[PDB]
């Protein structure tokens, strides 16, 4: 051989994983779905 | 619900705590009026 031109190295080639943005509804994900209809039923309950 | 949940209890809780005293001074407005026409169904049921 002669000197080298390059200089290498042995790694591993993967796919990114897709980063699922957070979609323009994020601000709901902090509470479960059924615990934002159970403060709805508060409200109008309470207020009842 | 597993995570909040217990506020929900005491709201539960307060508000039939709030219907009990709720009663008891509309009691004690028959009992102030008590010395003025009847015992108990003359200011109850004019305040009913
Ligand atoms: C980037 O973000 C994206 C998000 O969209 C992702 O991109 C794509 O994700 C896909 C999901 O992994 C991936 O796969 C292709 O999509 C479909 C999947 O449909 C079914 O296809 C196969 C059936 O042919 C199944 O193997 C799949 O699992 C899938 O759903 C069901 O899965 C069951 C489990 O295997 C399967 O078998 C049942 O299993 C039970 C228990 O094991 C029983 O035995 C039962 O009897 C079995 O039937 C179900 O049958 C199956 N349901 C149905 C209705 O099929 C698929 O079309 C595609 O290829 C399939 O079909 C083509 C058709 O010709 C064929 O070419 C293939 O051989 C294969 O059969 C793939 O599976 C995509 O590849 C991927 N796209 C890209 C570009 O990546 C990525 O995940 C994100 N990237 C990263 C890095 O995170
Ligand atoms: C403290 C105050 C409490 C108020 C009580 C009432 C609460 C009752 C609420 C009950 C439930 C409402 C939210 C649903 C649950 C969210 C989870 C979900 O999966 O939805 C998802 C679907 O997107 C939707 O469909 C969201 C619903 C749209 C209407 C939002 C109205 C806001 C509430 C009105 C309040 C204003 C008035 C208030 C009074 C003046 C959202 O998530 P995403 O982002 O779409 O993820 C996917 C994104 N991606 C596809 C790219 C991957
Ligand atoms: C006294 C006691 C009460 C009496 C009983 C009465 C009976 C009540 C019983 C009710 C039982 C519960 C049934 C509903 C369950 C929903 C949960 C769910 O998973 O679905 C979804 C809820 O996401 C939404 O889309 C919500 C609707 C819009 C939010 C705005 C509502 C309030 C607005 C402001 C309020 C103003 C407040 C004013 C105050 C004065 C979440 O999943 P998803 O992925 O988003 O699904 C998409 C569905 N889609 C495609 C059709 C969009
Ligand atoms: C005042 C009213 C209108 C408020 C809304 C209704 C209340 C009474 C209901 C609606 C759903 C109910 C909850 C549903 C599920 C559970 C999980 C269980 O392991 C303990 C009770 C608990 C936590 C319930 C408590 C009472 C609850 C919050
Ligand atoms: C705990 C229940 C069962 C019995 C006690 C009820 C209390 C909260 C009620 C009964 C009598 C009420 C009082 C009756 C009259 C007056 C004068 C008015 O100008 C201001 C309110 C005031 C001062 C009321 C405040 C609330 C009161 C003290």
């Amino acid at each position: 051989f002669s000197k080298p031109f390059m200089t290498l190295g042995i790694s591993i080639l993967y796919r990114k994983p897709n980063g699922t943005n957070p979609g323009v509804f994020s601000f709901l994900n902090p509470l479960s779905p059924d615990i934002w209809m159970y403060v709805l039923l508060a409200c109008l309950g309470v207020s009842c | 619900v597993q995570n909040i949940g217990g506020i929900f209890i005491v709201l539960a809780a307060g508000l039939v705590l709030s219907v009990f005293v709720a009663v008891g001074e509309f009691l004690y407005k028959s009992k102030k009026n008590a010395q003025l026409e009847k015992r108990s169904f003359c200011s109850a049921m004019v305040e009913e």
